[PDB]
RNA sequence: AAACUGAAGAGUUUGAUCAUGGCUCAGAUUGAACGCUGGCGGCAGGCUUAACACAUGCAAGUCGAGCGGUAACAGGAGAAGCUUGCUUCUUGCUGACGAGCGGCGGACGGGUGAGUAAUACUUAGGAAUCUACCUAGUAGUGGGGGAUAGCUCGGGGAAACUCGAAUUAAUACCGCAUACGACCUACGGGAGAAAGGGGGCUCUCGCUAUUAGAUGAGCCUAAGUCGGAUUAGCUAGAUGGUGGGGUAAAGGCCUACCAUGGCGACGAUCUGUAGCUGGUCUGAGAGGAUGAUCAGCCACACCGGGACUGAGACACGGCCCGGACUCCUACGGGAGGCAGCAGUGGGGAAUAUUGGACAAUGGGGGCAACCCUGAUCCAGCCAUGCCGCGUGUGUGAAGAAGGCCUUUUGGUUGUAAAGCACUUUAAGCAGUGAAGAAGACUCCGUGGUUAAUACCCACGGACGAUGACAUUAGCUGCAGAAUAAGCACCGGCUAACUCUGUGCCAGCAGCCGCGGUAAUACAGAGGGUGCAAGCGUUAAUCGGAAUUACUGGGCGUAAAGGGAGCGUAGGUGGCUCGAUAAGUCAGAUGUGAAAUCCCCGGGCUUAACCUGG
């Protein structure tokens, strides 16, 4: 399931910007909040425990990407039985999720429009030595290196997508990601490292927080 | 066996046939059990709003 | 028996089970007088209650109410007794 | 006698084959003398759907086993191709 | 075939004889050897071996119902 | 190359402290039940209790190419009442099959875990065995006879069925002759087999004797294998030996006699409990618990016992005797076993449809056509577990209204909403449409075969007979946000706080604990936290618990040194030089089934799932 509730508070609760909503406007001006948690209370003594930081730092990463517990707990898993650092494991898959490297491209303004869109079978994926598209209606499927990304022929003129495309070129494109406007064509040709990610993300209490 | 009633209120009373799980009552010497409200005959609770799935109480609509 | 075949296949077992029993007592009697002759302790009867017996465990055998080997081995234990008789 | 079979694995609606060499009053799913092959009804041209092991099959075609009518003629098409 | 030396703890049996073997196992949890001793029947033809000697024995196909092993050859006689 | 990755604590004894020591929680887990709630798919799972009783339907048939025949059905031929186009009886003439005889199958498939502490299992071996069907070989398959079911006649019984006379055929039965092997042998010699059918003098399926393989079963040996010493002795066919019998085979398996042996603190006997294993959870590991699903072995088929047949049974849907229970009976007598698939009653917290097809992979029978197959493949029901997806996506301010708190005016709900612009995955409609199919039969060519281009076998072609699932997997379009969010919790452990009502009352609690008039702990509202087609409670197992401590604990005072000595079994044990290689280490081989765990690849749109190494 994905979240159906205002995505501000997820925000203000976390007490930074979750790129849940597209930057058209400043983001302290749209809604001029997250300064203070939400609720009534807003500042509050008895300041939390480091457990309590460590589940503010995994529900930041479930709401930035989209996915449940189940799913992130199935992701933290595969990393620890992947060689390698399991924070990076467990990163590198939820950039690998087809709805986020979507947004990436800017085919999507949003996580959430690009999930949505995807969902709906507009984005076709070639995975690595096929010859033919295929369409898919799954957001979250790993992608093999080289995959390349097609707009459906009807989903070529869409409205969202072209008001998309220039917030994504506000934005920046990241280097492993390469996109073709005129197509509408990416190409995933390389996984993100974790010092191309964000630093601010700290991975290591994810995996605290698993460890009992 | 002796079975604790919880909740406010019951309509249970001789030959009631109930459901009895486990769980004791911490300052009730001799209770061991806690009975099952709503499972067979034991009522749920009448105007219980917040636990409700705790003391079989249907959904308000 | 609940099938046809069930049924058919114990009446012809009934008919089956007599004629091996008549045979089987066949094989009986001839041991016995072999076994009798032995007990006499007489060498001639033995040999010819035993020459009696050759032919009716071979031909018993062959049918298969008795085992090849049973045969067999009856008669190396019997002409070692007799044997050793005189 | 020994009767060499195919033995039904897979998933449900997705058939999957494994030649065994068995005796024939022993079932299909039961135990197998020798695993010998795996054929795969519904397969990619690149994927190879046939796989057996000549030796042991001519091994036991001499030693007497009957081959089933399926892996014979699974076996005739693995030898023309 | 399988060859076990042993003591003859008894030789009053007729035709037959008792072998004592020793033998070491580990024991699985606590990983420290516990010396084990096992009485086997052995049939002697000869009653050759009293008792106290070192014999060897053999497996072999049931002579009689609590014997299988029969004494091949005697190495050692008791002073 | 890879398989070599994994270890958290906290509350609570005190005025306070440290230790010790128990109790409780935080995790994963499950064939799971109950409460609220509930949109959709894929793959799995679904009587753990009553091995309690079973209504009903099906689950083991096939063969006419072994035989006599013709009860029915279709014909053909005539007889044709011909009724002129109605039509009837004779014949086994034909396709074919009721019943009866004779072979094969029914000992496999499928079910359950009652009994079983060791004729069980795992592991590694062995010798004294038989082994239908199957592969390779050899020697044969001659000649006879009397029977007998069906069929007839007459009986007997309500039925289940049975008794008499006579009588027909066989690949049914019994002789005789032959004997490569095979059996006995005192090795001088003795005795032992069988059946024919079909296609045009042949090839063919079958039969008899037997050698070798393959498979299967039986037998034996060494180890491992739950609790109990408040269970220390137990065995007298008992341990061994000879003669004899019994077995397919070794054997006290049995028997006559002889000797006095056999097991035991390394746990014998006697009891409680229990199918064992590969595995399944938990755990860093060592370990602990467990033995559903899938696969291997064992035991059982209402209870007890006996055996027949057969290669194989002491036989789930076979036989005989007795037993309790249910049924029919004309009252003398008869029938039965769902622990096979469904299904009913009952027990229970609890577990499903009295479904489809042999289309596929297998099994039984047949020369084939073809028949049976509740095995099997599918389908219906269940959120029961796992996986995936949806319940919309953007933009949106004097921050609308209302609810709640408030210092009564601000805050919060809150970009949340309304408005506005899009999108239609899933569900529903209209189409379209793979794959699971292996190519049967038939025609043609080639080789083998033979006297033969016949026949038969093999191979190579042409051909299109075959699909339960099914109104398929997938693909394309149709209209529109329109069909779909709930559960628990908010004193601390532990993420989330304020009011209103209540006033040690009602009530909560897993522990410390809250409730006696200003309750972050009870009940209700607002807000928030975690999960989300689920969420909690309960039950159980491991963890935390270094709290049975081998890894990995202690014994002066917290529990713990025996009152002291002696010594049995047993445990350990000085220095030097040799032999030995048992323990120990290293290498070679076989084995340690498959699945499952782990690693690397491949296929399902992803995942679960399947799958090669």
């Amino acid at each position: 399931a994905r979240y159906i509730g205002p995505k501000l508070k997820l925000s203000r609760r976390e007490g930074t910007d979750l790129g849940l909503k597209s930057g058209v406007k400043p983001y302290d001006v749209k809604t001029k909040k997250a300064a203070r948690p939400p609720g009534q209370h807003g500042v509050s003594r008895n300041k939390t425990s480091e457990y309590a930081l460590q589940l503010r730092e995994k529900q930041k990463v479930k709401r930035i990407y989209g996915v449940l517990e189940r799913q992130f707990a199935n992701y933290y898993k595969e990393a620890a039985r992947k060689r390698g650092a399991t924070g990076e494991n467990l990163l590198a898959m939820l950039e690998s999720r087809l709805d986020n490297v979507v947004y990436r491209m800017g085919f999507g303004s949003t996580r959430a429009e690009a999930r949505q869109l995807v969902s709906h079978r507009t984005v076709m994926v070639k995975k690595a030595g096929r010859d033919e598209f295929v369409r898919v209606n799954i957001p979250s499927i790993q992608l093999q290196d080289g995959d390349v990304i097609a707009i459906q022929e009807k989903s070529r003129e869409q409205l969202r997508i072209k008001n998309a495309i220039e917030l994504a070129t506000q934005r920046g494109i990241p280097e492993w990601l390469d996109v073709d406007h005129s197509k509408l064509q990416g190409t995933f040709k390389k996984a993100p490292d974790r010092i191309d990610l964000p630093a601010e993300i700290n991975e290591s209490l994810i995996v605290e927080l698993y460890s009992k | 066996v002796s079975s604790y009633i919880g909740g406010e209120g019951h309509n249970l009373q001789e030959h009631s046939v109930v459901l009895i799980r486990g769980g004791r009552v911490k300052d009730l010497p001799g209770v061991r059990y806690h009975t099952v409200r709503g499972a067979l005959d034991c009522a749920g609770v009448k105007d219980r709003k917040q636990g409700r799935s705790k003391y079989g109480a249907k959904k308000p609509k | 028996a609940n099938t046809a075949q069930a049924r058919k296949r114990a009446r012809q077992n009934t008919k089956r089970r007599q004629n091996s029993a008549s045979q089987r007592s066949m094989v009986r009697t001839y041991l016995k007088r072999v076994d009798a002759a032995i007990a006499a302790k007489d060498y001639d009867a033995a040999t010819e209650a035993y020459k009696k017996a050759i032919p009716v465990l071979d031909r018993m055998a062959d049918k298969g109410i008795i085992h090849k080997n049973k045969a067999a081995r009856r008669k190396s234990r019997l002409n070692k007794t007799i044997k050793g008789l005189q | 006698m020994v009767v060499i079979r195919l033995a039904r694995g897979g998933a449900k609606k997705r058939p999957f084959y494994q030649v065994v060499v068995a005796d024939q009053r022993r079932a299909r799913d039961g135990r197998y003398i020798e695993n010998i092959g795996f054929f795969n009804p519904l397969a990619k041209e690149s994927e190879e759907a046939v796989r057996l092991n000549m030796e042991a099959y001519h091994a036991w075609i001499a030693k007497g086993a009957q081959p089933s009518d399926r892996v014979a003629s699974l076996v005739r098409a693995y030898n023309k191709a | 075939a399988s060859v076990l030396t042993g003591r003859v703890v008894s030789d009053k049996m007729d035709k037959s004889i008792t072998v004592l073997i020793e033998r070491l196992v580990r024991h699985p949890l606590y990983g420290k050897q516990l010396r084990r001793s096992t009485k086997i029947k052995a049939h002697d033809e000869n009653n050759v071996c009293q008792q106290g000697d070192l014999v060897r024995i053999k497996e072999t196909r049931p002579i009689s119902k609590t014997k299988a092993w029969t004494l091949v050859d005697v190495v050692e006689k008791v002073e």
